[PDB]
RNA sequence: UAGUCCGGAUUGGAGUCUGCAACUCGACUCCAUGAAGUCGGAAUCGCUAGUAAUCGUGGAUCAGAAUGCCACGGUGAAUAC
RNA sequence: CCGCCG
RNA sequence: CGACUUACCAACCCGAUGCAAACUGCGAAUACCGGAGAAUGUUAUCACGGGAGACACACGGCGGGUGCUAACGUCCGUC
RNA sequence: UCCUCCUAAAGAGUAACGGAGGAGCACGAAGGUUGGCUAAUCCUGGUCGGACAUCAGGAGGUUAGUGCAAUGGCAUAAGCCAGCUUGACUGCGAGCGUGACGGCGCGAGCAGGUGCGAAAGCAGGUCAUAGUGAUCCGGUGGUUCUGAAUGGAAGGGCCAUC
RNA sequence: UGCCUGGCGGCCGUAGCGCGGUGGUCCCACCUGACCCCAUGCCGAACUCAGAAGUGAAACGCCGUAGCGCCGAUGGUAGUGUGGGGUCUCCCCAUGCGAGAGUAGGGAACUGCCAGGCAA
RNA sequence: CGGUGAUUGGCGCAGCCUGGUAGCGCACUUCGUUCGGGACGAAGGGGUCGGAGGUUCGAAUCCUCUAUCACCGACCA
């Protein structure tokens, strides 16, 4: 199996994170369309959803699914988080390696001021 | 002498003997030989009832055991004081609780085993009982 | 990959006639192909193993994994993690270009060849030869060589019955006697 | 004769200490146990032993989560 | 695939007793003079050899010679 | 196993085997050390037994010789390495550099295998430690040298 | 610290007391009704080894010896002293003249001769159930008349002396055994 | 028993020292940890003694 | 200088000859096969001169069927204190 | 030097 | 070089059947810890300080070990 | 003496010359962290290669593993592997747990200084539970804390330890 | 609002398997290429990256089906707290609690926050 | 009764301690020697550790239960 692989492979923190009671970033990378969506503290309900299947995205970049357009999820996350006062979270990988598109995101993130 | 292979421990507790049977229905056979007594059977008693028994039907006819003994009894020597240990196990004994069909028959007629099982339970402690197979 | 452009066109729409597939990626494609060589006794000497494992890197193209012992038995004498073969698994560009190599010009080399079996599956898909030298295999310099041994061929495909993957190989035209 | 046996140990005081929905200052031991049969939950720590001990003056409460059904012990906060 | 590790993965030039003159990638080296190949090789020619073997009438009438 | 590749990277020239059991047949003086690890402790202990121990140059768990961690062993003990060995009597001659090093330091590299030579002995020493004590040039120089300061 | 007490001890249980060491053979432990108990130990001397006799009571007794008995390679003689080599962890070891005692004939090279060490250092050294050697002098033995058994006595290349018979001359490299020293066969 | 115990001692100007023990017969290279001095209050590196 | 262009056993096939007859059970050829075997343990035998040794030839018995036996010449020693 | 008996 | 007939033993599974102190995919009664509330009880509760004695227990009921489901036997639990 | 199970009567505790087994250690990685991974055993196919080595696929599901006995625990794995590593760190420690007492155990947090990770975070040994002995006397190192007229020292003390 | 779909949960087998069908513009999955970022104790298989030709095969989601798993009464039986009793190694009566197994039966989960698609 | 240690080739004895092999002296087998047997010389064979149950990758070895052969006990009245 792929998918359910990777979910044990994330579960160790994310129970982790939700025993911190941590307002997460949850980043889920797919071979189109990285997504990315904030989470608070009960796990139940989400604050900021932002990602390139979003028509007001991808119609500024050429392809989604690279590593710019996995950087233009992550400055518009966090430009979404700001005005919720949101400046704190904690960023979960979601079992995906911290290597290329989901590092973009953190990047773009941590760059536009999404303080982790 | 029906025995145990190779049990888990040599040695167990005495253990109560309370309560009522588990085989109550006759379930192989037509003819049963149920307990009404609360005793104890050992392997040579198993097996002088079965003697007794298998020689009334002239072998043909089929014979089922419901009781087997798994259960070992120590025995302490003759002139040997109380403590420094647990006795060695002697024999085995099955426990009978009132109700157990202990023996059961089928393929001779109903008289026949009737003649059977009073000749197989003078060979028995408890006092047992005739059973026929009873629909539900 | 002279064999997979010959694939790509001419196998895929012959195999879609044979066993009437509604969907083009229901005809069985070839996954890996695997290089065991059990050396076996590389207990008496390390640098056997050495050599061994030095002639997989002529028969395929690439350094092979040698192989730790996943139990231990004492019928054979060997410890647990203690190396007793040596694994080549080639798989996309590479095993094409082997799967060439190895039916046009390394079978005809074995000496007194009749046909690779028709049983050789084991009720999935996959094949399994095996040789009994190196030497049918032109990168070995015959001159090298100390040892008879040879390795075995395994071609494990995303078949699923025995037939479906031996009209596979086939199409390739492997003689199947 | 000679007997081999007669050894056993200090029996270790194990269990629950503290149960349900009695308050509990921080850092009160509620179960002392073997393994973790008791998992830690919410605000109750676990130590090196498996112990769970409180980290909130507050109640107790125990659960059942996941889909294993592992008795789970968290703290009400009062 | 990594480097430095691997053997040498040249292209050579296979040939032939047949004129099959065909390009492989090998690790041989310089070059590949060949006996048989898949081409013109005793697996369809040889099972012919092979059917017309057993009989013992047809070897004694030919002591027969009529 | 991968030693016999790995020291290759460590300096020293013939790296292997019984290859150089063919050189102990033919008595060669090419090399001084004879160092090895628990895979080539089967051969110099059966093959070369009088020919390693005549001139002294086996290993064991006494000297430092034969770990499996020859790797980092050979990069320092092929650079300066001398080796302490017995005499029937008193004696144990060591050897100092060359003339024209850095003298001062000297004082320390002879005084730096008193720590090591004081490190642990036989338990069963005598009366002295050191007694005689002088540090020669090769054939001409003389200089009676303390065993305490 | 290893205390033992003479109840407990049953055979080859090494023990240390009068500055020697001692391998006990056999012990039969009695106890009478009416008496006290006491074993008949059927001791060992392990340096100069001949038998001793000691009845002891059921207490006390004696400290054990650190008395590895492991198998040693024999690769090496100079002057005096002989080296071995465990063949399991290459530890040195040197054995002394009043260590190989009647036994310097017996080992020629590569012989996996076992020793006794004491406190860690050998004294003992017991050589294989067979060597094989060479006779370097040793008369050729002309039959004559001699209708009975002939017999004739060679010097070996080890220094020893051993009896063979009248086909081996010199370089007949024969086998013999080292318990009691006599001619078993040649080895070819 | 066999593994005998150890005294690594700071490299440092004082002599505070960590004990531990170390099996000397199977790994005889000695131990160069790096450890916290509370003299110098600083984590300097410690050396095997007796 | 190798189990080798040594050695020829064993065996497959194809034949010839004799004889009423070649399966038990012949000799011979042809093609293929290519074994043990690297000078022989204790022990033991023959021979002092054209001898031992080695090389071939003939006869008798006999349809066929000898490495045996019986005869014939070629080369040709060493040693006897 | 050795060498028993039918 | 191979097998033919084959009075018999019988693992994994399936269907039925019992057993277990050191078996549990189930599971009481009571007992126990904690909280609220009413009545009742000479504070019956706790903490500290003076003084002790006692540390050979017996039988009976229930739950057991052991023994012979022997003993006015023995050894714990609780009244 | 210590640890595990039962007896032990569903809190803890509980005896017998009651029924069963183990310990007097190991490890500088078998500890820390981050990143990944998933067993046992049968089944078929396959060179030497067999009942059983390695390879491949399937069934199967943790019947496996856990440095070591037993019990409890373990997939987020505590099981397997790889990199970097020394938190197997010093000073404290609210709060409980458990012993007649000596004692023993758990511990969020605080200060100093580090490690690993992008980070959130974790780390004051190990899946937990055995692997151990009080004082006195004495040994070594440190610290001017005392130092028998005073100045030193000796000897004590404290601290680390044997 | 109504369907489809994707992330994150609530819950934890009435929710799990088996078997039969079903979906691709969206999304998702395989898939395409890998010189590079990174990657294999060999292998881009996985991980990672760059893209979008093909297919819905696998897998996944949904639907249907009880063939198993699972849920599951009422009644009875066992057990037992307290108080009496007996032909007392076992049981009985008054009273209080009252299973486990099995039976009828139910049952192919339900549901919150956001986002995308498509119809309104 | 228990208490303690052994039962390994046709026989008798080592190996065990400290796990990875089953040896030794006789005999028996063939040959040689001899008029022959005996002695003697040469070549050679035969066990798989009393049985059972584990521990361990692996047991003659370590463990437990046994078996019947030895030894030592079987007190105070």
């Amino acid at each position: 199996d792929k998918k359910s692989a990777r979910i044990r492979r994330a579960t160790r923190a994310r129970r982790k994170l939700q025993e911190l009671g941590a307002t997460r970033l949850v980043v889920h990378r797919t071979p189109r369309h990285i997504y990315a969506q904030v989470i608070a503290p009960n796990g139940s309900e989400v604050l900021v959803a932002a990602s390139t299947v979003e028509k007001a995205i991808a119609e500024q970049l050429k392809y989604t699914g690279n590593k710019d357009a996995a950087a233009a999820v992550g400055k518009a996350v966090a430009e979404r988080a700001l005005e919720k006062g949101i400046k704190d979270v904690s960023f979960d990988r979601s079992g995906f390696q911290y290597h290329g598109r989901v590092q973009a995101l953190a990047d773009a993130a941590r760059e536009a001021g999404l303080q982790f | 002498m029906l025995q145990p292979k190779r049990t888990k421990f040599r040695k167990m507790h005495k253990g109560r003997n309370r309560g009522l049977a588990q085989g109550t229905d006759v379930s192989f056979g037509s003819f049963g030989l149920k307990a009404v007594g609360r005793g104890r059977l050992t392997a040579r008693q198993i097996e002088a009832a079965r003697r007794a028994m298998t020689r009334a039907v002239k072998r043909q006819g089929k014979i089922w055991i419901r009781v087997f003994p798994d259960k070992p009894i120590t025995e302490k020597p003759l002139a040997v004081r109380m403590g420094k240990g647990k006795g060695n196990v002697e024999y085995w004994v099955a426990l009978i609780q009132p109700g157990k069909v202990l023996y059961e028959m089928d393929g001779v007629p109903e008289e026949l085993a009737r003649e059977a099982f009073k000749l197989a339970a003078a060979k028995l402690p408890i006092k047992t009982t005739f059973v026929t197979k009873t629909v539900m | 990959a002279k064999l997979h452009d010959y694939y790509k066109d001419e196998v895929v729409k012959k195999l879609m006639t044979e066993f009437n597939y509604n969907s083009v990626m229901q005809v069985p494609r070839v996954e890996k192909i695997t290089l065991n060589m059990g050396v076996g006794e590389a207990i008496a000497d390390k640098k056997l193993l050495d050599n061994a494992a030095a002639d997989l890197a002529a028969i395929s193209g690439q350094k092979p994994l040698i192989t730790k012992a996943r139990k231990s038995v004492a019928g054979f004498k060997i410890r647990q993690g203690y190396p007793i073969g040596c694994k080549v698994t080639l798989r996309g560009e590479r095993m094409w270009e082997f799967f060439e190599r190895l039916i046009t010009i390394a079978v005809p080399r074995i000496r007194d060849f009749r046909g690779l079996s028709a049983k050789s599956f084991d009720g999935r898909g996959n094949y399994s030869m095996g040789v009994r030298e190196q030497i049918i295999f032109p990168e070995i310099d015959y001159d090298k060589v100390d040892r008879v041994r040879g390795l075995d061929i395994t071609i494990t495909t995303t078949a699923k019955s025995d037939e479906e993957g031996r009209a596979l190989l086939a199409a390739f035209d492997f003689p199947f006697r | 004769g000679s007997t081999r046996n007669g050894r056993d140990s200090e029996a270790k005081r194990l269990g629950v200490k503290r149960f349900g929905g009695e308050s509990v200052l921080a850092g009160s031991i509620i179960v002392r146990q073997r393994g973790t049969k008791f998992h830690a939950g919410a605000n109750v720590g676990c130590g090196r032993d498996h112990t769970l001990f409180a980290k909130a003056d507050g109640k107790v409460k125990f659960e059942v989560k996941g889909p294993k059904n592992r008795k789970f012990i968290s703290i009400e906060a009062e | 695939m990594k480097k430095d590790i691997h053997p040498k993965y040249e292209e050579i030039t296979a040939s032939c007793s047949c004129g099959n003159v065909m390009k492989i990638r090998s690790t041989v080296g310089h070059d590949l003079n060949l006996d048989v190949c898949s081409k013109c090789h005793p697996f369809f020619t040889g099972k012919q050899r092979d059917v017309a073997t057993g009989g013992r009438v047809d070897r004694f009438n030919k002591r027969f010679n009529i | 196993g991968a030693n016999a590749e790995a020291a290759k990277a460590a300096g020293a020239e013939l790296v292997g085997m019984e290859d150089l059991a063919d050189q102990i047949k033919k008595g060669e003086m090419n090399f001084d050390v004879v160092i090895a690890s628990p895979d080539a402790m089967r051969v110099v202990g059966q093959l070369g037994q009088v020919l390693g121990p005549r001139g002294l140059m086996p290993n064991p768990k006494v000297g430092t010789v034969t770990p499996n961690v020859a790797e980092a062993v050979k990069n320092a003990k092929a650079g300066q390495v001398r080796y302490r060995n017995d005499k029937n009597g008193i004696i144990h001659t060591t050897i100092g550099k060359v003339d024209f090093d850095a003298d001062k330091l000297k004082e320390n590299l002879e005084a730096l295998l008193v720590a090591l030579k004081k490190a642990k002995p036989t338990q069963a020493k005598g009366v002295y430690i050191k007694k005689v004590s002088i540090s020669t040039t090769m054939g001409a120089g003389v200089a009676v040298d303390q065993a305490g300061l | 610290m290893a205390t033992y007490y003479s109840n407990d001890f049953r055979a080859g249980l090494k023990i240390m007391l009068d500055g020697e060491p001692y391998a006990v053979e056999a012990s039969e432990f009695v106890k009478p009704g009416k008496g006290q108990a006491f074993a008949r130990v059927k001791l060992r001397r392990l340096l100069t080894g001949t038998r001793v006799e000691k009845t002891f009571k059921s207490t006390d007794s004696a400290e054990g010896a650190d008395v590895v008995d492991m198998n040693l390679t024999y690769l090496y003689n100079d002057g005096e002293f002989w080296h071995f080599m465990n063949n399991e962890t290459f530890e040195q070891l040197s054995a002394d003249a009043k260590a190989i005692g009647d036994n310097a004939k017996w080992l020629l090279d590569q012989a996996e001769c076992i020793v006794t060490l004491w406190n860690g250092q050998p004294i003992s050294v017991t050589p294989p159930n067979f060597v094989e050697l060479e006779i370097v002098d040793t008369d050729p033995g002309l039959k004559g008349d001699t209708a009975g058994t002939g017999g004739k006595p060679a010097t070996l290349s080890t220094g020893a002396v051993v009896k063979v018979p009248l086909f081996v001359q010199i370089g007949e490299v024969i086998k013999v055994d080292t318990r009691s020293g006599e001619y078993v066969s040649r080895v070819k | 028993g066999i593994r005998e115990k150890i005294k690594l001692v700071s490299s440092a100007g004082t002599g505070h020292f960590y004990t531990t023990t170390k099996n000397k017969r199977t790994k005889p290279e000695k131990l160069e940890l790096k450890k916290f001095d509370p003299v110098v209050r600083q984590h300097v590196i410690y050396k095997e003694a007796k």
